[PDB]
């Protein structure tokens, strides 16, 4: 298989088919199904070695976005049991180094940062246009890593029903190599300045919005190239109440932090070959449940 | 031709396209040259190997916009051109399929 | 005369290349590629000789002769399979040699033939 | 538990995997009217018209044409109801056949045929299957209209006794003319329009 070794691989919404995607320059897709597994594709394309993909929501079917190191961003369709490239952006200086997906209750909309300094965010209307948010200045130096806004998380929807739709401000988050960590809400047709967040002295590697199902509360797992991996939590951004606490003091530079599908519990990537395996607790502490060595 | 000696002109260019030799863009000329003994009555006239012809024909005229734009300069008579073209291989059609009733009702 | 062509051997006359001159006598294009391409068929069934080989390779060379007639919002042909037909009129009845299943008109047994699958054909022909 | 939601999930269950009968049940099922009008005019309405398998979509169509729905989708009524249409006065000329048949119905067959006539026109496709079954459509059309009209002067109760009547072309070419027609059966499609056209203009103004 793969030539380079796997930063990123992703299974669909379904279990049945996974993506594969290696700074091999190329990314392999297999069928998945009785625990058996053909590898159905492997798409070209990407003239800078690449790094992650981004799958879409099932209720708008399946779509695989992609960064590369050419600046170059492939869009991925999959058709008749064919993936294909469908749309693709350039005009960047420095790689594009974080895509992600929007929620589908805000549309089928990727964000797409780079360590540029700014960051745009892409529309696709799905069969029509490429909608761009550009912002520019997004870091005196550099864009690392960014997460949207979940769509719905509890803290004042107890008494919203069900049958009715409420309204959907778009937020969310990021942390750049200027030793800063940034939080963005959109309005006027563009976005300003949550919050500015400056406690590791040293850049952001990776951060983890907290799946804050039955949290009223919004929870933050920040990790930098300086060994400390900050919980930052606000019951209420207005009344200004993000506060840090100590997760892990790991004395490697701290990597990369995914929350499951399940939505349960975090994978962080230390700088030990460990994927270590955290569960905040019943209680009150964050716990190491397990590890995997990578 | 100048002498309009049908028979061996159209057994010579025959045998030249069956020798498979020249650019495209001249065999052009070649069968608009070739028209009107393609119109006069005759029953020399193999529409099977004329057919090889015109399938080359094609084969050639595909590789020639592969490898070019038949007409790189816009003006008024280059459409005039291009449609000329198309209007000569459906001339090709039309009088290879008037040859071909006339050989029929010839071999009654 | 398809009553005649049907009911009598081919190796009498082709009166499907008769049929044919007409279209071409009708400037029908469709119709003669569609005969010409048939008689091809049927000539692939029957016979296997290389001279037979040529006859289906002028066959199908003159129905894509008509497709080089045909205009792009017909560029396809309909064909039917069907049983066979009768042969030696003036003689017994029953008399079919191999022959092909017949179609089913309430659903879509027929075969739709366009450009480039036909000229898959002839190229591999 | 609500049928709505399930029907909503194996619905895009089927919409990834190509189940055909189960997107079009589970579709109708769950009632996501106007995308599964969408989806039915890009595929089914071809599939069906091709196969001959009427029954399936004939349900479908049906309980389509319920006014609410009609008033719940835009352009139901630019085809679905027309082909319901189509398809039912092909399945009653049918049926009328399978049995000896009564003028009561033959009237109304002339009446509905000649209508919707004028609005075979209005027909839309925007793409090459979608053309490819209009076609499909206008060439069997033209072949019943042509039997209809032979069989409508019974072979033993003749209508009239020899009359060759003033034809209603003057009112079907004006939007008969405004469709193309593939020369396979348009050539003897079009010869009777020509001796049509002949005692037409012989007879003209």
């Amino acid at each position: 298989s793969h030539e380079d070794m796997i930063h990123d691989a992703q299974m669909d919404y379904y279990g049945i088919r996974l993506a594969t995607c290696s700074s091999d320059r190329s990314v392999k897709i297999f069928d998945v199904k009785n625990g058996g597994q053909i590898l159905i594709a492997d798409l070209r394309g990407h003239d800078g070695p690449v790094w992650q993909v981004a799958w879409a929501h099932p209720m708008y079917g399946n779509i695989l976005a992609s960064c590369s190191y050419d600046r170059k961003v492939i869009i991925w369709k999959e058709e008749n049991g064919t993936w294909e490239k469908t749309y693709e952006y350039t005009g960047h200086d420095s790689s594009v180094n974080s895509v992600c997906w929007a929620p589908h209750d805000f549309g089928l909309v990727l964000a797409c940062g780079s360590s540029d300094g700014a960051i745009s965010i892409l529309t696709f209307t799905g069969d029509g246009p490429w909608e761009v948010k550009k912002i520019s200045n997004a870091h005196t130096i550099g864009c690392n890593a960014v997460s949207w806004a979940p769509s719905v998380i509890p803290g004042s929807l107890v008494d919203q029903p069900s049958s009715q739709k409420p309204n959907y401000i778009k937020r969310f988050v990021s942390g750049g190599c200027d030793n800063l960590v940034k939080i963005w809400r959109e309005e006027d047709g563009q976005w300003k300045e949550d919050q500015k967040l400056e406690a590791h002295s040293d850049w952001v590697r990776d951060v983890a919005w907290a799946p804050s199902i039955g949290l009223p509360t919004s929870t933050i797992a920040s990790c930098s190239q300086d060994g400390r991996v900050y919980i930052w939590t606000s019951d209420d951004a207005a009344t200004n109440c993000w506060t840090p606490k100590l997760l892990h003091k790991f004395n490697d530079v701290v990597w990369h932090v995914s929350w499951s599908i399940t939505a349960n519990i975090l994978a962080v990537s230390g700088g030990d070959n460990k994927v270590t395996l955290w569960k905040e607790s019943v209680d009150g502490q964050w716990a190491c449940i397990s590890d995997v060595n990578k | 031709y100048s002498q309009e000696q049908f028979s061996e002109a159209a057994s010579l260019l025959l045998s030249l396209m069956t020798a498979r030799i020249a650019p495209c863009s001249f065999w052009l000329t070649l069968l608009l040259d070739a028209l009107p003994l393609l119109e006069q009555k005759q029953v020399i006239f193999s529409a099977e190997q004329t057919y090889e012809l015109m399938r080359c024909l094609e084969d050639r005229m595909a590789a020639k916009l592969e490898s070019t734009s038949p007409d790189e300069i816009q003006k008024q008579d280059s459409s005039i051109d291009n449609t000329k073209v198309e209007m000569l291989r459906l001339a090709l059609a039309r009088n290879l399929a008037r040859a071909i009733v006339t050989e029929g009702a010839l071999q009654e | 005369i398809e009553s005649r062509a049907r009911a009598v051997d081919l190796m009498t006359h082709n009166y499907y290349e008769l049929l044919y001159a007409f279209h071409i006598y009708r400037h029908n294009y469709r119709k003669a590629g569609t005969v010409m391409f048939e008689y091809g068929m049927r000539l692939g069934r029957e016979v296997r000789t290389l001279r037979g080989l040529q006859k289906q390779v002028n066959s199908y060379l003159a129905c894509l002769n008509c497709l080089r007639l045909i205009r792009p919002e017909y560029a396809w042909i309909v064909q039917p399979v069907s049983g066979a037909v009768y042969e030696r009129p003036g003689a017994s009845p029953k008399r079919n040699y191999d022959g092909e299943s017949s179609a089913v008109p309430s659903s879509s047994q027929i075969e739709i033939l366009e450009l480039r699958d036909l000229e898959k054909e002839y190229v591999l022909a | 538990l609500p049928a709505q939601w399930i029907h909503k999930a194996k619905a895009v269950r089927s919409r990834r995997d190509g189940d055909k009968h189960k997107e079009a049940l589970y579709l109708l099922k769950s009632h996501q009217w106007n995308q599964c009008h969408k989806l039915v005019t890009r595929h089914l309405a071809a599939d069906a018209v091709i196969n001959e398998n009427y029954r399936y979509l004939r349900g479908f169509l049906g309980e389509l044409a319920r006014p609410e729905h009609c008033k719940h989708i835009q352009d139901w009524e630019t085809a679905g109801k027309v082909y319901l249409d189509y398809i039912s006065v092909i399945e009653m000329l049918n049926q009328i056949r399978q049995d000896e048949c009564s003028g009561g119905e033959l009237e109304k067959l002339h009446t509905k045929v000649m209508s919707l006539c004028k609005w075979v026109e209005l027909i839309q496709c925007y793409s090459a299957k979608g053309r490819l079954a209009q076609s499909e459509m206008a060439k069997r059309v033209a072949n019943i209209l042509r039997v209809v009209l032979s069989l409508q002067q019974p072979p033993e109760s003749m209508s009239d006794s020899s009359s060759e009547p003033r034809v209603p072309l003057r009112l079907l070419a004006p939007h008969i003319g405004r469709l193309p027609m593939p020369e396979d059966y348009a050539l003897e499609e079009l010869r009777g329009l020509t001796q049509s056209y002949l005692r037409e203009l012989i007879c003209g103004s």
